[PDB]
C-alpha cells in the first residue's frame, strides 16, 4: 500500500496520554481525539508529533459526532510555523479498539491529508502489545458482489 | 405555453384531478415535489403506451427542466424514450439529455447507460463497449454506490451476455444482485437472474469459488422452481462429483449452453474434483496416487499428469508430480467455503494449538526463570 | 447578549423549490446572512458558525466571531439529499458545548424547510434533553409547514417549558422572501 511502516514517537504516545487525562479529569467521557504530524521517509511514517483537537460524540448514535475542523486548520498553521517539515499525516484516538464512526472521522481528515493514518493509542498499559495501532483506509473490493465499502487496512506500527 | 397543461386540464389524456394536481405544483412553484408528482404520473397505469406523453416532454418538462435535479431529471426521460421507438432519432434525444445534465455525473452516468442499452439493441457491440469502458471509469470515480449502479451493472452484465463471455457476466451479475434487495425484484425476475447467474458460473472462465455462489440468496428463489436441477449441478461441482455430474447430464444437457460447452465444463468439474481430493486428505496424506485422481475424475491414468497441470498453472492448487511413482504431492489448495461444524472442527485444533504454545511458554518460562528479565 | 449561535440551514432537495424568490437555497442564503449580521452587531464577542442540514450533517464552519466565511461557505452549498433533523440538532449541541468561550450562551438557529420523518417520541426527547443543558433552538417554520406545524410546536413547547420565551417557533408563510419576515421576528430582536 501507500504506507508501509508507521513510526510513533514517544512524545506522540505522551502527547496522548496527556490530553486523554486533562480531558478526563472532566469525569464524563469515552475517547479523545487528535490529529498527528510527521514526515514522510520512503514508505515509512514518522509520526514525531500530535496536537489535540476539540472532538465530542453521542454515545448511542454514531452517526452524531462534532470535529472542529477550524481548530484542526489553525493548530496546524500554528505548528508548521514552529516546524515546517511536520506536515499531517492523519489522527489518533484513545479509544481500546475501531468505532464505527472511525471512517468518518478519517474521511475528515483525508482533505488535509490524502493517505491520513489513523493510529489508535490506548493509554491503558497493555502488557503484551503496543499501545498504537495503525490504519489506514483503504476501497475493500470484494469478490461476493457487495458494493465496494471503505475499511480499515492495518499497517505494522513500531515506537 | 403552459397551454398543453390547461388543455389536459379539462380534457385529458389521464385523470384531469392529476393535472390540476401538477398546476398546483407548477402555481406554487414546488418544482422538486412536482418532480415526484411527475415520477408517479409518468409510469402511468393508463397512457404509459400512448405518445401523448412524449408531447409532455417539450410542453412541460422542457421549461423547468433548468431548476430540476440532473439524476431526477434523467429518469423522467427514461420512460419518456421508452414511448418512442424510432432508433437513430433516439440516440440524438438523449445526447442532447447528457448535454444538459452535465453538473452531476451520476445523470451522466445514466444517461450513457441508456444510450449504451440501446446500443446493445440495434447490435453496435464494437461502440457498446467503448461507452461501457467509459461509464465504467467515470462510476469507478463516484464514491459509494447509488440508485444508477444496478442500471450500468445490467446494462454490462447484458453485454456480456450478448458477446457470451460468462466469467464477466457473472461477475457483474454478482455486483447487481449486491446492489440491489432481492426483496424488490420480482420472483420471477430472481429466479431467472438466479438461474443465468448459475449458468454463467459453470461456464465462467476461472469462477471456481463455487462455496460463495451457493450461499447467494438468488439461489434460494430456485428451491422448488423446476430448474432446482441447477442447484444440483453447482453442488455437484462444489463437492467436485464428476459422477454427480454425469447423472445429472440428464437434466443439464436440455439447456442449450450447457449442451454446448460440456467438454469445458467437465474439465472444470474434473479440476473441482482434484481441488475436493486434496481438500478431504490431511496434511500428512495430500500425497494422491495416478490411480485415485483416474478413479475420481473419471479420467484415464495416462490424462491424470494434464489435469494437474491446469490445476497447477490456474493456481488452484499447489504442488509437484512425481511421475516415476506415479504420484501427486500436493501441499497448498484454494481456501474454500466451510460449514459451522468444520468451523467447529478448525476451533478444536485451534484450541489443542494454544495448549501446546502456553505449555512451551510456561516450560521456557520455568527453565530460563532465574536469567528471565 | 453574550451568545453563541449555529445556523442549522437546509441543503435538502426541496430547497430548489421557487416557493421563496428566487429560490429557497438564495432565500435562506439571504436569511443566514441577515441573522448572522444581526447576531454580529447584537455583541462583538458573539460566536457563529454553519451546520449543514443534509442527508448526512455537516459542520461546515465551527463557532467564529466572523460573518464573511459563512456566507462563503453557503455559496458553494447546493442542494443535495434529505433532511436529517433528528441528528442534526445534536451534532450542533455538540458543537455549542465545545464553543470558545464558555460562558457563552446556548443558541441554535434551524432552517426547517422539509417535512421532519420522525415519531413525536424522538422530538420531545430531544427538546427534553436541550433544555436540561438550557439550550434554546430558534426553528424558522418555513417550506412545509401545512405538515411539521405540530411536530415543531410540541418541539418549542417542550423546549420552553412554561415559563420564558427561551426558543421561538416563527412561522413564515411563503411569499416574496422570508428574510423579510425574520426582521420582525422575536429571532432577531
Amino acid at each position: 500500500l501507500a504506507v508501509q511502516k508507521v513510526v510513533v514517537h514517544p512524545l506522540v504516545l505522551l502527547s496522548v496520554v496527556d490530553h486523554f487525562n486533562r480531558i478526563g479529569k472532566v469525569g464524563n467521557q469515552k475517547r479523545v481525539v487528535g490529529v498527528l504530524l510527521g514526515s514522510w521517509q520512503k514508505k515509512v511514517l514518522d509520526v514525531s508529533n500530535s496536537f489535540a483537537v476539540p472532538f465530542d460524540e453521542d454515545d448511542k448514535d454514531d452517526s452524531v459526532w462534532f470535529l472542529d475542523h477550524d481548530y484542526l486548520e489553525n493548530m496546524y498553521g500554528m505548528f508548521k510555523k514552529v516546524n515546517a517539515r511536520e506536515r499531517i499525516v492523519g489522527w489518533y484516538h484513545t479509544g481500546p479498539k475501531l468505532h464505527k464512526n472511525d471512517i468518518a472521522i478519517n474521511e475528515l481528515m483525508k482533505r488535509y491529508c490524502p493517505n491520513s493514518v489513523l493510529v489508535i493509542i490506548d493509554v491503558k498499559p497493555k502488557d503484551l502489545g503496543l499501545p498504537t495501532e495503525a490504519y489506514i483506509s483503504v476501497e475493500e473490493v470484494h469478490d461476493d458482489g457487495t458494493p465496494t465499502s471503505k475499511t480499515f487496512e492495518h499497517v505494522t506500527s513500531e515506537i | 405555453v403552459p397551454g398543453f397543461l390547461q388543455q389536459s386540464q379539462n380534457s385529458g389524456p389521464g385523470q384531469p384531478a392529476v393535472w390540476h394536481r401538477l398546476e398546483e405544483l407548477y402555481t406554487k412553484k414546488l418544482w422538486h415535489q412536482l418532480t415526484l408528482q411527475v415520477l408517479d404520473f409518468v409510469q402511468d397505469p393508463c397512457f404509459a403506451q400512448g405518445d401523448g406523453l412524449i408531447k409532455l416532454y417539450e410542453n412541460f418538462i422542457s421549461e423547468f427542466e433548468h431548476r430540476v435535479n440532473p439524476l431526477s431529471l434523467v429518469e423522467i426521460i427514461l420512460h419518456v424514450v421508452r414511448q418512442m421507438t424510432d432508433p437513430n432519432v433516439a440516440l440524438t434525444f438523449l445526447e442532447k439529455t447528457r448535454e444538459k445534465v452535465k453538473s452531476s455525473d451520476e445523470a451522466v452516468i445514466l444517461c450513457k447507460t441508456a444510450i449504451g442499452a440501446l446500443k446493445l439493441n440495434i447490435g453496435d457491440l464494437q461502440v457498446t463497449k467503448e461507452t461501457i469502458e467509459d461509464v465504467e471509469e467515470m462510476l469507478n470515480n463516484l464514491p459509494g454506490v447509488t440508485s444508477v449502479h444496478s442500471r450500468f451493472y445490467d446494462l454490462s452484465s447484458k453485454y456480456y451476455q450478448t458477446i457470451g463471455n460468462h466469467a464477466s457476466y457473472y461477475k457483474d451479475a454478482l455486483r447487481f444482485l449486491g446492489c440491489v434487495d432481492i426483496k424488490d425484484l420480482p420472483v420471477s425476475e430472481q429466479q431467472e437472474r438466479a438461474f443465468t447467474l448459475g449458468l454463467a458460473g459453470l461456464l465462467g472462465e476461472g469462477v471456481f469459488n463455487f462455496g460463495e455462489l451457493l450461499m447467494h440468496p438468488v439461489l434460494e428463489s430456485l428451491r422448488n422452481t423446476d430448474r432446482q436441477w441447477l442447484i444440483d449441478t453447482l453442488y455437484a461441482f462444489n463437492s467436485g462429483n464428476v459422477e454427480r455430474f454425469q447423472t445429472l447430464k440428464t437434466a443439464w444437457g436440455q439447456q442449450p449452453d450447457l449442451a454446448a460447452n460440456e467438454a469445458q465444463l467437465l474439465r472444470k468439474i474434473q479440476l473441482l474434483c482434484l481441488m475436493e481430493m486434496t481438500f478431504t486428505r490431511p496434511a500428512n496424506h495430500r500425497q494422491l496416487t495416478f490411480e485415485e485422481i483416474a478413479k475420481s475424475a473419471k479420467i484415464t491414468v495416462n490424462e491424470v499428469e494434464l489435469l494437474v497441470m491446469k490445476a497447477l498453472s490456474v493456481g488452484l492448487v499447489k504442488g509437484s508430480i512425481d511421475e516415476v511413482d506415479k504420484r501427486v504431492h500436493m501441499t497448498w489448495v484454494q481456501p474454500r467455503v466451510l460449514d459451522l461444524q468444520q468451523i467447529k472442527g478448525m476451533k478444536d485444533r485451534l484450541e489443542f494449538w494454544c495448549t501446546d504454545v502456553k505449555s512451551m511458554e510456561m516450560l521456557v518460562e520455568h527453565q530460563a526463570h532465574d536469567i528471565l528479565t | 447578549v453574550l451568545e453563541s449561535t449555529m445556523v442549522c440551514v437546509d441543503n435538502s432537495e426541496y430547497m430548489r423549490n421557487g416557493d421563496f424568490l428566487p429560490t429557497r437555497l438564495q432565500a435562506q442564503q439571504d436569511a443566514v446572512n441577515i441573522v448572522c449580521h444581526s447576531k454580529t452587531r447584537s455583541n462583538p464577542e458573539n460566536n457563529v458558525g454553519l451546520i449543514t442540514l443534509a442527508n448526512d450533517c455537516e459542520v461546515l464552519t465551527t463557532l467564529t466571531p466572523d460573518t464573511g466565511r459563512i456566507l462563503s461557505k453557503l455559496h458553494t452549498v447546493q442542494p443535495k439529499g434529505k433532511i436529517t433533523f433528528c441528528t442534526g440538532i445534536r451534532v450542533a449541541h455538540l458543537a455549542l458545548k465545545h464553543r470558545q468561550g464558555k460562558n457563552h450562551k446556548m443558541r441554535i438557529i434551524a432552517f426547517v424547510g422539509s417535512p421532519v420523518e420522525d415519531n413525536e417520541k424522538d422530538l420531545v426527547k430531544l427538546a427534553k434533553r436541550l433544555k436540561k443543558e438550557k439550550v434554546n433552538v430558534d426553528i424558522i417554520n418555513f417550506g412545509e409547514e401545512e405538515v411539521n406545524t405540530e411536530k415543531l410546536t410540541a418541539f418549542v413547547n417542550t423546549l420552553n417549558g412554561k415559563d420564558g420565551t427561551g426558543s421561538h417557533l416563527v412561522t413564515v408563510p411563503p411569499g416574496p422572501s422570508l428574510a423579510d419576515a425574520l426582521i420582525s421576528s422575536p429571532i432577531l430582536a
